[PDB]
């Protein structure tokens, strides 16, 4: 599938 | 022109790739350009 980038909301 | 829309890369960010796709990585704010960050 397609993740997003990392670095999410804290 | 590629992301034309009058507005180049964003300013404060730094793209980068996830684990094709890419982004500018909005760690400035809290997410990331899956299309583009002004269009």
């Amino acid at each position: 599938g397609t993740p997003p980038p990392p670095y999410t909301v804290g | 022109f590629e992301i034309p829309d009058d507005v180049p890369l964003p300013a404060g960010w730094e793209m980068a790739k996830t684990s094709g796709q890419r982004y500018f990585l909005n760690h400035i704010d809290q997410t990331t350009t899956w299309q583009d960050p002004r269009k």
